[PDB]
């Protein structure tokens, strides 16, 4: 006896929590006198879920849910089947779940409404439907729902001091058939509003900290009114909101129920981005004016990346928070961060202890007799690394060392990350769990290439070993893409360039050698592989018709070695023109910019570019060569509009 | 080509212009007076700035562009793919920008100055400074289309980001569209009909120099209403053909939850594809829509509700002869023989012996509670200076022994509501009003067009117009109501519109006091039902009102019974005055009704509000809450703008103990609640066909 006919359970309670925004505040005392200081801090409450014991294990969360706002879960449920919700109290108020949907309930001279309504506090109780029709989906698509729950004490009291539930369905055959809903697409709610606080919770919340501040009339009307007024949504004023981890070019769906009092009218616009919608035809818009106590869903599509924003285009509402932005990313591009290649530099690390010279300072395929990499010992070890900056990771690779005789690897890691080190995220992902348990190799050269996506952002990732063999130990490159994604090759090595766009200056031909320009591109190889100048001077250049104009994110050089005797080049500069008659010199900070690089030939190195140039048209000339003037190369960037 | 255009930002001088009139178009024109330099009993004026025209640079600066738009910033309409081009030249002092809202961009288009990680030239035109002139870019594209299901061509905008609180308020705002591929083709030759209304709330009182401490500069003081920018009837252009309809392009703005509604006296609208006649517009909405022009002449296009009216918004549009181009009781019911199931099809003109009389009305019967009970005692308990429970009022009843019929009787399961009336398509009514009251009052019908009192088309002598003035002493009336198709449901719209009728004394006051009713409007011809004696079906009707006894012409003669002290009592303050304004929601405060609603007694509810103004949620909450239909199915849900309706399929699977939901701030425990049954058995119905009568 053991199959299935479908049915879901959900674990789920009402506690109170802290609520507030910002991340730029005043020192001690820098200014003596009085200035700042303050963070407004609030005894709000949500919904959370676990399994039963309560706090201790495991009210707990995160990940795609980071945009959870104030939130209650997610709670799914596909049609026909059902909804089992277990709820438990935690906290003053005795206040209670549901939904319009509670239906189905008995009736037999009693009351389903008349007497299920609230539940003291520490008590606890379950609600348990049906998943009919008359509630859900229909033929005309916008596969999933976006129904609503609450607490019906007071009604809105409770509303106000957070406590808001996002329950949506779909319709049969369409999520992740066990362990997972839909992601065919991805989902998103938003819960616009604006929260008035006072009209709340109550004593001691609306008692924390306390006087009368600059230019005041009274209190109870006068006093900071607008300043209880939070305009956000999920409650996040300013573009505070977190998890948009956007997917350029994957359909997605936002369930954008608002509610609120009856000034929460909010015209939602999504930064440059229309849109689909559906009430029994394609109708498409652009804004939304979800009325308080509405619910439609929509979905859209991110053509570009970068980051936007939304918010309710109410001017005042808006100009007082209200609004974020979604950080979406190109899939096409998960270009390495160079761990192995020089770049990130020796400097950029740390762990818990070398032992035994071996170090942050080695990792990935750097080979040395036996001092090819990092390792560890018996302690919950843990490694980190600061990208100098915050970038998107669509994932690492890993592999091992073997000393003597014996190997070493590792089996299994848990991944941390964050933007301060201040802050720490212990990274879950899809597959259940507190936690990502990821996968390791067993023996050198193991390469387990992961991949996080769900990808990451953060300037700092930790790496805490969870499991090796006789002595934990690795290396690495990770790799990503960055923020506004961008940083990936253009043409030259993928010798998606014509060597008919690269012209240029001295071309040195011989009989044997040939170093015409045609043959100038990074890691390659070959007769006369690289170019030569007719004969080296302190000027010269190179050329790029790249057609097409372009966003230039940086610049990659090299230097062939040659019959006993290589070459490279240390300084130079770049150019940039509009057509080739007209060039303006890349200045920085000051005057010219003495571009350093090569230090060999044996290996490539890049120049950053703190202004990104962007011309379709680019030349370059080098300074501090090397026993000769040699170049192989490849640029940076990533498109954007031309024909103009 | 892919067309590409040049705009600026002119800081010019706003009118809100008088004349109106036409202008005598094609060889020889004279805009109406030209009586010289005086005090034209002056005509205040502001200063804005607004988006503009030009052909590469030039100066330029005056009036108004085009009549019938001056204001609205350039209209940029667009196909699909090619491509558009801006480059707006800040000829002003505010720094503002240009946004898009509905397109693609490339970061070199959202003029915004916020987080975006991206770095000047990026965020160069993401904001422009005076005399900057910088250009703009932007494509139109295939995800941006219609959707073979929408109107060729979507009602789109754009302004200047920099804030726009600070901003718009001065005039930065356009026309955007797009529409399916070749379509210069059809546009540019035979509509003339791209007409654009464009209801704003300018605050000019907030975007211009502070001070206020009650000569040279410009500024006076507080808010507008207007319309493509113009007021007070005023607003030149806007005409339309006989025989052809029109195209309404709207733009909702106001910087603030400041709503603004808006019929036209003269027509039904078509948005989506439903009848709706009312533009039920919200602070920033882009609702496109028509209208079947029947009829002539000129039509008071204006935004109806509270305190919008004598503050503008109120704008003409004229129509005209257009070219032509051609090449102890109950013990009754007959029978004999059934003749299978009977066809016999067209329509049949309804009959109502129906009439208004006084009578005094009480939303109880329930529960007291003095001192204590400040809320639900300031009305249903009278006091020293409060009278609630009972007022004196009149409704409309359908009379059982006047001197021409009846045929009534009644349950309290609707209110002081007046007894329903269907209205199928083609059908004509009659319905024989007679007053039975003190003061004259009339009864209009607010959802149909052709109203002309049979047997001739004429009008009381001297007049214009049954509801302006037409009022009836205690005289008595016969009326007839015809119904177009015009006149109702649509396709994509679920047959039977809620409506409602009442006096038009005035165009409102009376009403307060009782005087209303519902008025349905449907259209089928397949298989329907019935009843028989006293035994219905469509008695599903709800209407929440804000009825304020204050204003009642029975305030005197309900105060000096009810009341004890004869009229020492005060004048008038938020004291008493709000204790004498009872919430009806069907007439009946707190709790009353609680239906008659069975298990799968599949329902069809027909509901509105009225009263006081303010968007209305609303809702089932009980043994199942409850779900409905406007299309596809939804939560606690209802959104009529008052004075406004619609109805909803409601199949009632659920139970008992309905809250009935008001959802809002005072108006919830102030008084509406009420209830819902869950009943059981008795029912009959026949084999494959049709037989019980
Ligand atoms: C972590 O979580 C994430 C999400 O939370 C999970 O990642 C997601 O995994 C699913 C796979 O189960 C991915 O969905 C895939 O979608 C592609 C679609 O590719 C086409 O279209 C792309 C744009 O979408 C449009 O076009 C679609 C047309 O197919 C249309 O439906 C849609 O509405 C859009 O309009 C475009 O970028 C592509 O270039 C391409 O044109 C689909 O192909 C995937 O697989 C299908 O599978 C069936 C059956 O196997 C095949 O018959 C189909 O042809 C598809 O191809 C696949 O199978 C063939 C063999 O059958 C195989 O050879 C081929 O390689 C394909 O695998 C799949 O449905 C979704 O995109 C991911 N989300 C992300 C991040 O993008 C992770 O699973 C989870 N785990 C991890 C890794 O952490
Ligand atoms: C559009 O049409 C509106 C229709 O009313 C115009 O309103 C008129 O506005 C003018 C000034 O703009 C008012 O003129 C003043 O009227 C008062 C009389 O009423 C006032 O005083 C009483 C005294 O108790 C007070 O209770 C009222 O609230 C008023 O404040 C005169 O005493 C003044 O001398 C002055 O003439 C008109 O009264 C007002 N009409 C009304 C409503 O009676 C509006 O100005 C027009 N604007 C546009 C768009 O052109
Ligand atoms: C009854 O309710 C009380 C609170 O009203 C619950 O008390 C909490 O108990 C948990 C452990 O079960 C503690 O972690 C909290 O600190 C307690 N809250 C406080 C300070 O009151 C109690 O658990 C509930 N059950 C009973 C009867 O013990
Ligand atoms: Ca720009
Ligand atoms: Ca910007
Ligand atoms: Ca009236
Ligand atoms: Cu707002
Ligand atoms: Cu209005």
């Amino acid at each position: 006896r053991s199959f299935q006919k479908k049915t879901r359970h959900y674990f789920i309670a009402a506690v109170e929590r802290l609520w507030d925004y910002g991340m730029s505040s005043s020192p001690h005392v820098l200014r003596n006198r009085a200035q700042s200081g303050s963070v407004p801090q609030f005894k709000k409450v949500v919904f959370q879920e676990f399994t039963d014991g309560s706090f201790t294990q495991p009210l707990y969360r995160g990940e795609l849910n980071e945009h959870l706002g104030l939130l209650g879960p997610y709670i799914r449920a596909e049609v026909e089947d059902n909804i089992m919700v277990t709820f438990r109290n935690q906290a003053s108020r005795p206040y209670s779940f549901y939904s319009s949907l509670i239906s189905y309930e008995e009736d037999q001279r009693q009351g389903a409404e008349p007497r299920k309504n609230f539940v003291k506090p520490n008590e606890t109780k379950t609600y348990f439907w049906k998943v009919q029709h008359h509630m859900a989906p229909t033929k005309d698509e916008f596969d999933c729902k976006a129904w609503a729950y609450s607490s019906d004490v007071d009604l809105e009291k409770d509303v106000h001091s957070g406590l808001i539930g996002p329950l949506l369905v779909c319709h049969t055959n369409t999520l992740n058939p066990a362990h997972g809903r839909q992601v065919t697409v991805q989902e998103f709610a938003l819960f616009f509003t604006i929260f008035d606080e006072t009209k709340s919770w109550y004593f001691t919340e609306n008692m924390e900290r306390n006087c009368r501040a600059p230019c005041n009339i009274q209190m109870e009307d006068p006093t900071f009114k607008e300043n209880y007024r939070f305009h956000a949504i999920n409650g996040y004023i300013m573009d505070t909101l977190p998890g948009l981890v956007m997917a350029q070019d994957q359909r997605i769906r936002w369930y954008l129920l608002s509610m609120g009092s009856n000034e929460n009218i909010h015209s939602i616009h999504f930064s440059g981005h229309v849109f689909t919608v559906r009430k029994k035809e394609e109708y498409k818009m652009a804004l939304y004016n979800l009325y308080p106590g509405v619910f439609e869903t929509v979905e859209m599509l991110p053509s570009k990346a970068g980051i936007w924003r939304v918010e309710c285009l109410i001017g005042e509402h808006l100009h007082a928070g209200m609004s974020t932005l979604f950080l979406v990313y190109s899939n096409k591009c998960q270009t390495p961060l160079g761990m192995a290649s020089g770049h990130i530099r020796d400097f950029q690390i740390t762990a818990s202890g070398q032992y035994g010279q071996w170090a942050p300072k080695l990792a990935r395929l750097h080979y040395s007799g036996s001092i090819n990499a990092w390792s560890t010992k018996e302690p919950f070890s843990w490694i980190k690394v600061d990208l100098l900056a915050p970038m998107i990771i669509h994932g690492i690779k890993t592999q091992g060392a073997r000393q003597k005789f014996s190997s070493l690897y590792i089996s299994q890691f848990i991944i941390m990350y964050s933007l301060d080190g201040k802050k720490w995220q212990t990274y879950r992902g899809n597959s259940t769990g507190t936690l990502m348990v990821f996968f390791g190799n067993v023996d050198s050269s193991g390469i387990k290439h992961n991949i996080f996506n769900p990808p990451i952002i953060a300037r700092y990732i930790r790496l805490h070993p969870t499991h090796y063999s006789i002595r934990s130990t690795l290396r690495m490159e990770l790799m990503g893409c960055d923020l506004n994604s961008c940083s990936m090759p253009l043409g030259m090595e993928s010798k998606a360039i014509s060597d008919a766009q690269i012209t240029a200056s001295s071309y040195f031909t011989n009989m044997f050698a040939t170093w015409s320009p045609s043959k100038a591109r990074l890691h390659l190889q070959g007769r006369s592989n690289a170019w030569r100048p007719q004969v080296n001077n302190p000027k010269e250049w190179l050329q790029v018709d790249f057609q097409k104009t372009m966003k230039v994110t940086g610049v990659t050089t090299q230097g062939v070695k040659s019959l006993l005797t290589s070459m490279y080049v240390k300084e130079f500069l770049i150019s940039s023109s509009q057509d080739g008659h007209q060039w303006t010199l890349f200045f920085q900070n000051g005057k010219v910019k003495v571009f350093q690089g090569n230090q060999d030939s044996f290996t490539p190195v890049v120049n950053s570019l703190d202004p990104p140039l962007l011309t379709r048209y680019l030349r370059i000339h080098p300074q501090s060569w090397v026993h000769q003037i040699a170049l192989r190369m490849e640029v940076l960037g990533c498109e954007a509009q031309d024909l103009y | 080509a892919t067309r590409r255009y040049y705009l600026g930002a002119v800081e010019l001088s706003w009118d809100y212009m008088q004349s109106d009139l036409g202008e005598l178009p094609v060889d020889a024109r004279f805009p109406p007076r030209v009586p010289k330099s005086f005090p034209f009993n002056t005509s205040v004026v502001y200063k804005k700035t607004l988006f503009v025209e030009f052909t590469d640079h030039l100066f330029n600066i005056a009036k108004p562009r085009p009549p019938w738009m001056g204001l609205l910033g350039p209209t940029i309409q667009a196909e699909v793919y090619d491509t558009v081009v801006i480059t707006l030249k800040n000829m002003a002092s505010h720094p503002v920008s240009l946004h898009a809202v509905g397109v693609s961009y490339w970061k070199a288009s959202e003029g915004a100055e916020y987080d975006d990680q991206t770095s000047q030239r990026e965020k160069e035109d993401d904001k422009v400074f005076p005399g900057g002139s910088h250009t703009y870019v932007w494509q139109v594209l295939k995800e941006n289309g219609p959707m073979a299901s929408d109107p060729l061509c979507l009602t789109y905008s754009y302004l200047s980001h920099v804030d726009l609180v600070k901003d718009l308020n001065s005039g930065l705002i356009g026309a955007l569209l797009v529409c399916r591929e070749g379509s210069l083709a059809k546009e540019k030759t035979q509509t003339l009909h791209k007409f654009i209304l464009l209801f704003a709330v300018f605050d000019e009182g907030k975007s211009w120099h502070s001070e206020t401490k009650n000569a040279a500069s410009a500024r006076a003081w507080p808010k507008m209403h207007t319309v493509n920018g113009y007021v007070n009837r005023s607003l030149p252009g806007l005409i339309g053909c006989h025989r052809k309809s029109v195209y309404w392009h709207v733009i909702g703005m106001g910087t603030t939850p400041e709503v603004h509604s808006i019929f036209l006296e003269g027509h039904t609208f078509l948005v989506r594809n439903h009848r709706q006649a009312s533009l039920e517009i919200s602070p920033i909405t882009f609702l496109t829509a028509q209208t079947l022009l029947m009829d002539l002449g000129q039509f008071l296009l204006f935004c109806h509700i509270s305190s919008h009216q004598h503050d503008g918004m109120e704008a003409y549009v004229k129509v005209d002869s257009c070219p032509e181009e051609p090449q102890f009781d109950d013990d009754n019911s007959p029978s004999f023989i059934q003749i299978r199931s009977v066809a016999k099809k067209h329509p049949k003109t309804w009959v109502h012996y129906i009439a208004a009389e006084e009578e005094d009305w009480d939303y109880a019967p329930l529960v007291l509670a003095p001192d204590d009970r400040s809320y639900k005692s300031q009305y249903l308990n009278n006091g020293p200076q409060r009278i609630g429970r009972k007022y004196k009022k009149v409704r409309f009843m359908a009379y059982t022994d006047e001197t021409f019929k009846t045929r009534e009787a009644i349950q309290h399961e609707s209110g002081i509501l007046g007894p329903l009336l269907y209205g199928e398509v083609g059908d004509t009514l009659l319905i024989i009003f007679k007053n039975q009251a003190s003061r004259p009052y009339n009864i209009y019908p607010h959802g149909i067009t052709d109203v002309r009192p049979l047997y001739s088309r004429r009008l009381p002598k001297g007049v214009k117009h049954l509801k302006d003035f037409p009022i009836l002493p205690g005289e008595i009336f016969k009326y007839k109501w015809t119904v177009t198709v015009e006149d109702g449901p649509t396709k994509s719209d679920p047959r039977c519109l809620t409506r409602y009728y009442s006096s038009f004394v005035n165009m409102e006051r009376d009403l307060a006091s009782g005087l209303i009713g519902p008025l349905l409007i449907c259209y089928k011809e397949s298989v329907d039902q019935r009843g028989n004696q006293i035994m219905s079906d469509k008695r599903n009707v709800i209407l929440f009102s804000v009825f304020d006894e204050n204003r009642s012409w029975y305030l005197t003669e309900n105060i000096q019974r009810f009341l004890p002290n004869p009229a020492g009592v005060q004048l008038e303050d938020p004291e008493f005055q709000a204790s004498n304004i009872m919430h009806s929601i069907n007439g009946y405060v707190f709790d009353s009704l609680q239906l008659s609603v069975c298990l799968h007694e599949v329902a069809y509810w027909y509901i509105l509000s009225i009263g006081a103004q303010t968007d209305f949620l609303s809702v089932f909450f009980s043994g199942y809450t409850f779900k409905h239909k406007m299309v596809y199915e939804d939560t606690l849900t209802l959104f009529p703008f008052s004075g406004e309706t619609v109805f909803m399929s409601m199949e009632n699977p659920g139970l008992w103990i309905l809250g009935c939901h008001n959802s809002d701030f005072r108006n919830r425990g102030m008084t509406a609640l009420l209830k819902v049954s869950s009943c059981d058995k008795n029912t009959g119905d026949y084999y494959e066909d049709s037989y019980e009568d």
